[PDB]
């Protein structure tokens, strides 16, 4: 069921491998409707670790402009990619290369897009498919322009944020990477640059298939293998302990005292072994399997695993030829996995670790379903109803803005609205705290229902919160609303709404109160900007003009205090009345 | 859902510092003197071990505000402190700490004890060191005390102490019960190592090792072989079948740990080790999920604080202008009864939250949650004056303890620490009077000043005695005037019938009557 | 006004007189329903059921304006928020009748404003006590003794309104040959003092007692045995001196106070003397934040029919002697913060028929409570519904009534 799971046929794998070798000599492969693009691999010391970068782990913050919608929606932080691979991407993107022109021509004819490569030639291909995904898939999602990316033994290139963003966009299914059981090409990047700088050029020269690849100094190969293995073991142990582990202050202390690679596996790695084939989707379990599979078994195996990996760097031909002739097992769908991992050679500790990762994924989806069920309960909808149908309409009838009524009033209504706002804020802060610690699926922000509910909650409740905040004179105790005191639930809802509307707020009372007092020329410019923002808000619906344009509104009083010249200049005169 | 002790041990072993500290200690042992050097960006303070030692066993010379003299003084050995004084390493590290950010103190046996004591002195200071301090001492004696261990525990510095002990090492095992362990102790073996953070678990492991017949006199070579094989263990894996592998994750992990430390799974002592490993990890609900339930409970309690605020506003709006503190002191309306209900509910909720914070069912950074700090601050500003008003109402005349001298809930202390954790307040001039009094003990100090003034008017007729009393009241009234000028007190303090106004009038009359003005 | 007279005529004397005497209560102050039925029984000898029927008869008329009826939960539930409001014109109609002045009788007496200036009857001792069965004295700070002699040859009902502080007991009680009703109310903002309590102690035929915001006199043997008294209600009265009087057993002096009522009172350090009585039938300690433990020596009160609690946060939980009363039929426990794991243990409390808990922190109940076969009328709160269902499974007579809490600002005003 490998073809059913990945959507890639074995003949396409054969074509990908053939094009990969051919491109060794951006090679296009017009094979029917499928257009196979193969990038030429390179074996140089600067290729894996960019000299410009100073950190022990070559990384650079991905520019939001070139890579929109890869940053985490929460916390507003971008992921990290290898600097040299990004330089290769930008070099290929150049119009003189005409690679992007060829891709555009192929897409205009609705031809299938396939990106392939081996080692370096592959790592880049993955970047280029991500680039094409953000170029065309996100704007108009469609089946015909859906690309495919198959690569053999590529070094890890994405961070944890990159994997989270890939999963959130549901683009991880288009990625399938073939990795041999013994191959140091994908495992090298999980190591400190200085720890391997001594023997890196030698092993890179030996690994070059185009090169003679002979006269290999076992000593140097063994040292490089030992350093890479040690670093990968440290990274994997730290990751598994962080994900599910006790003594968190202990890990925090050594994390303050240590430096570990942040790059994490991304996509759907498929492992290869003479006995059977195995494919996994869990990113954390991918690193665990990567470390455990390449572990030594006996003294006869030792000093041969380095040599075995060196030869298996170019042994993917036999795997492609015998891909159909090997049993396929989907690790995620498989219930009993002990026998499969024993065939893979993974020790008991690795089996338990990957099982714990699968269980933690099950717990994450269970928490998602529990939150969904809690949201579906009628009581929360009733509580929203109360606010939108008893408090606000009564305030409209009382000729007082519900915000202004919230400020000064004695009616129980106000107390009931306060209680409802507190109850809603508690649940929304619960959900926000669950989302902060990544205890909810990466796609929990994705579905339109939750973001719509959060936007409605913000637009309905946030004026009440600011009314409470300014009424108690906390602005003169800590500061303005925007500087401090803004709950991050509303900020997260605004971020989600902005991200949703990027492809195809309601806190104006804050700055309105800020403008109160100390009138100046800069203030009146802010008044004009406010007026424009209020117009575009009532166009959007974040704030409602009629409940704000009342005679008893605080905005109305502030405008009355405003000099008559800005009043004459403003266009909202007729609307205010 | 897994016995992470083995995972933590593997993480600590895979760290380059595990080998770097051993190399530094060996180099120091060869040198025989204090070794200061920088390897891989980390500096190691390598104190050579002293052969002769007698660890038989407030401090004018030693500066350790972490000893917790309030609790039974920790019995620190005479030898360790006398060595720390006599090697004069203080001047050395002060001239070596300049411009350093990360340091890993290293030691062995008595050298390890020296390193541990030096680090403990480093963190136990009024200001924490800028450079991060870690301890990698191995073979150090078990010297210490229960009071010292618990002081490090509440100081949250136990994690900074990491120690590796062999299964055949007797130097730490051969110690009195008065020496209580602290920090993280790891029982490394030939097959593998296990980390034990709980002091009781470490004590039980020490006891079972004492009952075990371990005979290895030359512990230094054992330590060298152990660090070598542990550094080179990650290269070669094993079956790790553990005989009959249990289906349960907990039992399988415990059996793996027992096999890693050398003891057989079916061994009687191996079975005891299995039981103690099972009891090592506490089985409670995940702290992250409990944080959300605490958030929901805070949301549920919030309307009670809304109603107490409404009561305070109504009392302020009252025509009597007596003051909500005085209104609560003179409870004659059912409003006072129900507001006492609300305040007792808030007190119960916050006491539960603080107690659970102390017991560690919550993330360690719960205090750094920002929102919780602000909620605690609001609660303290809206509740504590009423609590002290109730206490004073129930306070007999003979009860002179007041609120400053004891009789203060510990929840308020913890809240005060949490507000100590906030940013520097902006010194913006308040346009109007503050909604709530910034000082949470102002009313109690006002009551004490009222008692002092009453004593002055019914005693100390002696002009000088009265003069000293006047000297006592004048700084407090100056403080109150400054608070008024900055508008850090609500309208209740400025109320015509408020206790503060009556006290000020009595002060003015007394000043006129003695003629103490100017 | 004419329609008021017509309605009074429509009501037969059994109810007409009851109303007329009910209109003699302070117009501004509210009237407790229990006090109203008490005076109605002690005056017109109507049974309690007849008094309730007459209350309904007035209720259908617009003259009566009841505050509320949350006691509807069960008949066992005592009078709750049942204060009634009347019209001043209705009291003016009683004045327009001038029954006392017209007949020169000491019955149907009323003086508005509670002015210190006593009436022309007190003046020159013109108080012709032809018949004094009905007595409503409204006073402020004037001498309670008045300025005349009130022998009260036939006075079964008497009330007294007052204010200020340091009041004295009028000698009219001692002069009174017989009397069954005594009501004193202090409208001041501070507890009121009373002097010369022996005047009220002269008579031994009193049957009802009701005081509010007054320092209660000590419960020594100076008071003549009141073998006809059956009701005692205390409101906003510090009983520090009068209580802890277990030296004088209340039952041993007199069978008085068969039912006891305490509300909004503090300083109740102990309760041994309260449980030392043997003639007690109902107890209700409410709005008392000064109770920590109900004494285990409650076996003396074995005829206790109902025990009701409304506000006591310091009380840790119910004792184990709760399930030792074969007469306990109604129990109320609400608004008690410290009630975690309420030890009802209602295995031997089968007499309990109705259980109400508007709001509670109950966290656990013994299986014995499920054994209770008479756990009907369960007015439970929103929480603890699973446990009511568990009891429902074993005993389907639960008759559960989930309580939805409401929030108002009416508590903010007085
Ligand atoms: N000076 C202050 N005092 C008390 N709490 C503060 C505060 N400043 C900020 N906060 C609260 O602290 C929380 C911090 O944000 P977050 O929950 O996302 O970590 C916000 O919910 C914020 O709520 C803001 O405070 C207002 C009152 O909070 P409560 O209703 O909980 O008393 C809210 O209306 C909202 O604007």
């Amino acid at each position: 069921a490998f073809e059913a799971l990945t959507g890639i046929n074995g003949d396409l794998i054969t074509r990908s491998w053939s094009a990969s070798k051919q491109a060794y000599l951006y090679h296009k492969e017009e094979a029917g409707a499928v257009v196979i693009f193969a990038f030429q691999p390179s074996f140089s010391e600067k290729d894996f670790f960019d000299p410009d970068n100073k950190s022990s782990f070559g990384e650079i913050k991905l520019n939001r402009v070139q890579f929109p919608c890869m940053r985490k929606i929460g916390k507003g932080d971008v992921a990290t990619v290898n600097e040299a691979f990004l330089k290769n991407l930008e070099a290929i993107i150049d119009p003189r290369t005409s690679f992007q022109a060829s891709v555009e021509m192929a897409v205009r004819s609705r031809k299938q897009i396939v990106f392939t490569g081996h080692s370096s030639g592959g790592a880049t291909a993955i970047l280029a498919t991500v680039w094409y995904l953000e170029k065309y898939f996100i704007r108009n999602p469609n089946v015909y322009l859906e690309p495919r990316c198959v690569t053999f033994g590529a070094p890890l290139v994405g961070d944890s944020i990159f994997s989270h963003a890939l999963g959130r966009e549901k683009w991880s299914r288009f990625f399938v990477n073939f990795v041999s059981r013994f191959d140091i090409v994908p495992r090298i990047m999980l190591a400190r640059k200085a720890s391997v700088e001594e023997t890196l050029p030698h092993v890179l020269a030996q690994l070059d298939p185009r090169k003679s690849s002979v006269q290999e100094s076992e000593q140097r190969i063994t040292e490089f293998y030992t350093r890479v293995m040690r670093d990968t073991s440290t990274v994997a142990n730290q990751a598994v302990c962080e994900l599910t582990g006790s003594a968190e202050a202990f890990l925090e202390t050594l994390s303050s005292f240590l430096e570990l690679s942040p790059y994490r596996p991304a996509g759907t790695f498929v492992f290869s072994t003479e006995k059977r084939l195995v494919a996994v989707n869990n990113s954390d379990a991918i690193l665990q399997m990567l470390f455990y599979t390449s572990q030594a078994s006996d003294e006869q195996e030792w000093s041969l695993i380095p040599f075995r990996s060196i030869r298996d760097h170019h042994s993917y031909e036999e795997l492609v030829q015998s891909m159909g002739k090997k049993l396929f097992n989907h690790l995620d769908g498989e219930n009993s996995i002990e026998s499969t991992l024993n065939d893979l050679g993974v020790s008991t500790r690795g089996r338990q670790y990957v099982q714990a990762a699968l269980e933690e994924e099950k717990k994450r989806v269970e928490n998602q379903k529990k939150i969904i069920q809690v949201i579906e309960q009628e009581r929360f909808l009733k509580k929203l109803a109360w606010i939108e149908d008893e408090y606000k309409p009564k305030c409209q009838a009382h000729k007082n803005g519900y915000y202004d009524s919230f400020k000064v009033s004695n009616e129980e209504n106000d107390f009931k609205a306060n209680v409802k706002r507190a109850e809603l804020a508690g649940v929304f802060d619960e959900v926000l705290g669950l989302m902060k610690k990544c205890q909810l699926p990466d796609e929990f922000e994705g579905d339109i229902d939750w973001i719509k509910l959060a936007t409605r909650y913000r637009r309905l409740v946030e004026p009440l919160d600011i009314a409470n905040y300014h009424r108690h004179l906390k602005n003169e105790d800590t500061g303005p609303y925007m500087k401090r005191g803004r709950p991050t639930r509303y900020i997260y809802a605004q971020r989600g709404y902005e991200h949703y509307i990027l492809k195809p707020g309601s806190c104006f009372w804050a700055e309105v109160e800020e403008l109160k007092g100390k009138p100046y020329e800069e203030v009146e410019v802010r008044v004009k900007t406010l007026e424009g923002m209020l117009g575009e808000w009532i166009t959007d619906g974040e704030v409602d003009d009629k409940e704000i344009f009342l005679e008893g509104s605080t905005f109305r009083k502030w405008w009355i205090t405003l000099p008559k010249n800005h009043k004459s200049h403003s266009p909202l005169r007729d609307y205010m009345m | 859902r897994f016995e992470t002790s083995e995972l933590q041990a593997s993480v600590m072993i895979s760290t380059p510092l595990f080998t770097d500290s051993w190399s530094s200690c060996n180099t120091a042992n060869c040198n025989g003197s204090i070794k200061i050097h920088d390897i891989a960006g980390i500096t190691y303070v390598a104190i050579p071990a002293v052969s002769m030692i007698q660890l038989g066993n407030v401090t004018g010379d030693v500066l350790f505000p972490g000893l917790s003299s309030d609790e039974p003084l920790p019995m620190v050995d005479a030898a360790i402190l006398k060595l720390f004084l006599q090697l004069k390493i203080k001047e050395g590290l002060e001239l070596e700490l300049l411009g350093k950010k990360l340091v890993v103190i290293t030691g062995h046996s008595t050298g390890g004890a020296l390193a541990a004591f030096t680090a403990l002195w480093l963190l136990s200071q009024s200001s924490p060191p800028s450079f991060r301090v870690f301890c990698i001492t191995f073979g150090s004696p078990l010297l210490g005390n229960q009071s010292l261990s618990t002081s490090i525990s509440r100081s949250r510095l136990a994690h900074n102490f990491c120690h590796v002990v062999s299964i055949h090492d007797l130097v730490p095992r051969s110690s009195n019960e008065q020496f209580w362990p602290f920090g993280t102790y790891l029982f490394c073996s030939d097959k593998g190592g296990v980390c034990l953070d709980n002091a009781g678990s470490v004590r039980l492991m020490f006891n079972i090792l004492n009952t075990t017949a371990t005979q290895n006199t030359e512990e230094h070579q054992r330590y060298g072989h152990y660090v070598f094989t542990l550094s080179h263990m990650f290269l070669k894996s094993r079956s790790f079948l553990g005989g009959s592998i249990p289906d349960n994750s907990y039992q399988a992990g415990v059996a793996l740990a027992v096999e890693a430390l050398g003891f057989s799974n079916d061994d009687t002592s191996g079975v005891l080790v299995k039981e103690c490993i099972e009891t090592a990890t506490r089985i409670v609900r995940a702290p992250i999920l409990r944080s959300a339930e605490l958030a929901n409970e805070l949301a549920s309690v919030l309307p009670a604080r809304l109603e107490i605020q409404w009561y305070k506003d109504r009392c302020d709006a009252s025509e009597e202008q007596l003051g909500y503190y005085d209104f609560f002191k003179r409870y004659s309306l059912k409003r006072d009864f129900k507001v006492n209900m609300s305040r007792i509910r808030l007190a119960k909720f916050w006491d539960t939250v603080i107690k659970m914070v102390e017991t560690n069912e919550l993330p360690f950074d719960f205090h750094l949650g920002k929102k919780w700090i602000y909620a605690s601050q609001f609660y303290q500003l809206l509740a504590e004056p009423l609590d002290i008003a109730n206490f004073y109402k129930n306070r007999d005349i003979k009860t002179g303890g007041h609120y400053l001298e004891g009789n203060r809930p510990k929840r308020y202390e913890v809240i005060d620490k949490w507000q100590k954790g906030v940013k520097v307040p902006e010194e913006c001039v308040r346009s109007r009077y503050a909604s709530t009094t910034q000082d949470t003990c102002f009313w109690a100090k006002l009551e004490q000043a009222k008692e002092w003034l009453d004593e002055a008017r019914k005693e100390s007729s002696d002009p000088q005695r009265r003069s000293l009393l006047r000297e006592k009241i004048v700084p407090f009234e100056s403080y109150a005037n400054t608070l008024v000028t900055k508008k850090e007190v609500s309208l209740d303090v400025k109320a015509k019938n408020s206790s503060y106004s009556v006290w000020e009038a009595n002060l003015k009359e007394f000043k006129c009557k003695m003629g103490y003005e100017n | 006004f004419a329609h008021m007279e017509e309605s009074l005529e429509n009501l037969d004397p059994k109810i007409r007189d009851c109303f007329l005497d009910m209109g003699a209560f302070p117009e501004d102050k509210k009237i407790p329903l229990d006090l109203l039925t008490s005076v109605w029984v002690e005056r017109h000898d109507i049974d309690e059921e007849t008094a309730f029927s007459f209350v309904l008869r007035l209720a259908d008329k617009n003259l009566l304006t009841i505050v509320n009826n949350p006691r509807f939960g069960d008949v066992h539930i005592g009078y709750y928020d049942v204060f009634v409001t009347q019209h001043d014109v209705l009291r003016d109609l009683a004045l327009h009748m001038s029954n006392r002045v017209d007949v020169n009788r000491r019955e149907r007496l009323l003086m508005p404003k509670t002015e210190p200036v006593l009436p022309r009857e007190w003046e020159k001792n013109k108080d012709e006590p032809f018949d004094a069965k009905i007595v409503s004295l409204h006073t402020g700070e004037m001498d309670e003794m008045n300025w005349f002699d009130m022998d009260l040859p036939k006075a079964e009902v008497l009330i007294l309104n007052f204010s200020s502080d340091n009041y004295v007991l009028p000698p009219f009680i001692g002069k009174m040959s017989r009397l069954r009703v005594l009501v004193i109310i202090n409208n001041g903002m501070s507890p009121a003092r009373l002097h010369g309590f022996s005047i009220f102690a002269n008579l031994a035929k009193l049957r009802s007692l009701w005081l509010k915001r007054v320092h209660v006199p000590e419960l020594t043997s100076c008071t003549i045995p009141l073998k006809n008294l059956h009701k005692i209600h205390l409101i906003f009265c510090k009983v520090k001196n009068s209580f802890v009087q277990t030296s004088f057993d209340i039952s041993k002096i007199f069978p008085s106070l068969s039912d006891l009522t305490i509300d909004h009172c503090d300083d109740l350090l102990e309760l041994k003397s309260i449980f030392g009585i043997t003639s007690l039938n109902s107890l209700s300690i409410t709005n008392c934040p000064r109770i920590l433990e109900l004494p285990k020596n409650l076996s003396n009160v074995q005829s206790l029919e109902r025990l009701r609690l409304y506000a006591c946060p310091e009380l840790i939980s119910l004792p184990v002697e709760v399930c030792e009363l074969p007469c306990l039929k109604y129990v109320d426990i609400s608004q008690c913060v410290s009630l975690v794991s309420l030890p009802e243990k209602f295995g031997k409390l089968g007499s309990l028929e109705k259980i109400d808990m508007r709001e509670c922190s109950l966290l656990g109940l013994p299986s014995s409570v499920a054994a209770l076969v008479s756990l009907r009328h369960v007015i439970c709160d929103e929480e603890t519904s699973s446990m009511w269902e568990m009891v429902k499974k074993v005993v389907p007579e639960l008759c559960i009534e989930v309580a939805k809490k409401c929030f108002t600002v009416d508590w903010l005003d007085d």
